[PDB]
DNA sequence: GCATCCGTGAATCGAGGGT
DNA sequence: GTGTCAGTAGCTGTCACGGATGC
RNA sequence: CCUCGA
């Protein structure tokens, strides 16, 4: 009846009462972090719910068994993913924090293509713009401007031997 | 009176002339006063921003 | 509940706030504290008056009081949590991934007990958990003992990225560190003129 | 040039409102690919 | 499950237990599973009984 | 109605070294 | 898969002050 | 967070 299934909730929180305090403890000594304490309580009455021939017997010790459940769990948590990560905090003193180069080169450098870029005819001009700043294919450069395949790929030799010709009169370093 | 002011709060001597000029000329009641000092210490957290 | 059930409705923990604050006339409240106010005595008035002053917010604002009851917490972008790496070829962690990772375990473990059908006792005291770990998460150890890490150290909370001289306000809003600066050791030069 | 910062409760509407997907799983990343792992607190 | 912001449940003085009357440690019983509370009850139904 | 106890605050910049 | 006892470290050697919290 | 300098 509907009394039965209530029987089995009055079990389980029985058992609660007389081993729930003392398994965290147990798991307090080997973890160390009363958080993760909490976790493997509840993780052991769970599988102690799961098995109901540890609740069966009240003449055997059920406490010995969710100890033995409880090591074994605290043991796995021991494994790969705690060994690399667990080791640090970046609130933790101690710890270099992350930093980002400064744009000084990348900003002159870019000065200095945005000069010899000015000096382009505008079919080469928006074609390495195209190619470099855009990203696209050949093909796909010939296909916007409504040009031949090789058309573009003579469009970016030159333009790029003409860039080259404006940096190394300024004296860019090669 | 026929302020929104919540009776006990602290309100800023300026607005409350100004809030009891508009229901002064609205008919209902302008609300009453009293003068309060603060600490420089409460007075700052009471500030608008 | 077993012999006056039909009769009452009750409940626990947070969802239960959740339905008190539902089931809450704000504007009747409210004038019931006007009315506490109008004619009464110090020592009562002053309770009454307090509360006002909290419950005249919600009623004007136009926001319901149940904002202060969560379904659902927010992550914080990862750049903001950071994850480093170590010369040793460990990795060094955020104290926040650990917090947000503790209220996710308890969270995922709450969906699996409620699928199983858990006992009332494991779900209850299981949503507890939870309520003290998301408690962590937004103010660590404003309640009770903190959430100590490796070393018996309280956990920073997301709060205590901007409380004192280390929080965000006074020590990256209120002064940067800048760039085109400099310092040396100072040295008298009697010659020079005083600019 | 912007006037007021408005501050207030944020409804659990809002918070689903800003968020671009919601953190199922509880793991970080791999410790062998650097990769975060899918739904996890780095989901891509 | 719902759970509550403990800005507006710890931080002093108790929001919640300012909005619902109810005392900050009768609260802490509540949100914590420590005590039951009553959300509704049908009192004509109660009185018809 | 009052004693208790909770939470808030407690100077600025700077060097170098470990985990 | 698990099954006889099987149970933190650490720590109080700060303080003035206000007001919500609580008997 | 250890030591130190105005």
């Amino acid at each position: 009846v509907s009394g039965a299934a209530a029987a089995e909730a009055a079990l389980m929180r029985a058992l609660y009462d007389e081993h729930a305090a003392v398994l965290w403890r147990y798991a307090l000594r080997l973890t160390g972090d009363a958080a993760q304490a909490e976790d493997v309580v509840q993780e052991t009455l769970l599988r102690a719910w799961q098995h109901p021939e540890v609740i069966g017997d009240t003449a055997r010790p059920a406490r010995a068994w969710l100890f033995t459940v409880a090591r074994n769990m605290i043991i796995d948590e021991r494994r790969s993913a705690r060994f690399r990560n667990v080791v640090g905090s970046t609130d933790q003193s101690g710890t270099p924090e992350q930093s980002t180069p400064d744009e000084v080169n990348a900003a002159l450098d870019r000065l200095l293509i945005a000069d010899a870029l000015a000096q382009l005819s505008a079919e080469h001009r928006a074609v390495i713009q195209r190619s470099y700043y855009r990203g696209w294919s050949t093909a796909q450069i010939a296909t916007d401007l409504g040009i031949a395949e090789g058309t573009v790929k003579s469009r970016l030799h030159y333009a790029v031997r003409a860039l080259r010709l404006t940096l190394q009169e300024l004296g860019v370093t090669r | 009176g026929s302020t929104e002011f919540l009776p006990g709060s602290l309100i800023d001597r300026a607005e409350f002339e100004a809030e009891n000029r508009r229901v002064v000329a609205e008919g209902g009641e302008p609300a009453a006063g009293r003068p309060v000092l603060m600490g420089i210490t409460k007075a700052s957290l009471a500030t608008d921003s | 509940v077993d012999r006056y059930g039909e009769y009452f409705t009750g409940a626990m923990g947070a969802e239960s706030i959740q339905k008190l604050i539902e089931n809450f006339d704000i504007d009747a409240e409210a004038e019931s504290l006007r009315d506490v106010i109008r004619n009464g005595k110090g020592q009562k008035k002053l309770r009454a008056l307090k509360r006002l002053k909290v419950v005249a917010a919600f009623q004007q604002s136009g926001n319901s009081p149940m904002g202060m009851v969560l379904d659902a917490v927010p992550v914080i972008p990862p750049e903001l949590r950071p994850m480093v790496q170590l010369d040793g070829g460990r990795f060094a962690t955020s104290d926040l991934n650990d917090l947000y990772r503790r209220v996710i375990n308890r969270n995922n473990r709450l969906k699996r007990l409620i699928d199983l059908g858990a006992p009332e006792i494991i779900v209850n005291n299981e949503k507890r958990m939870l309520q003290e770990s998301v408690d962590a998460l937004f103010d660590n150890g404003r309640r009770g003992r903190p959430v100590t890490g490796p070393g018996n150290r309280p956990l920073k909370s997301l709060s205590d990225l901007l409380k004192g001289k280390q929080g965000r306000f006074r020590q990256n809003l209120l002064g940067k560190r800048v760039d085109y600066s400099g310092r040396s050791v100072i040295v008298v030069g009697p010659q020079l003129k005083l600019h | 040039f912007f006037d007021e910062l408005r501050i207030g409760l944020a409804t659990a509407e809002d918070i689903r409102q800003w968020s671009y997907g919601e953190v199922k799983k509880p793991e970080t990343i791999n410790y062998r690919t650097l990769k975060p792992e899918k739904d996890g607190l780095f989901c891509e | 499950a719902p759970v509550t912001h403990i800005w507006y449940f710890k931080g002093v003085p108790s929001r919640l237990g300012y909005l619902l009357d109810l005392a900050p440690k009768d609260l802490e019983k509540i949100i914590y599973f420590a005590a039951y509370v009553i959300t509704s009850v049908d009192e004509e139904m109660r009185h018809n009984e």
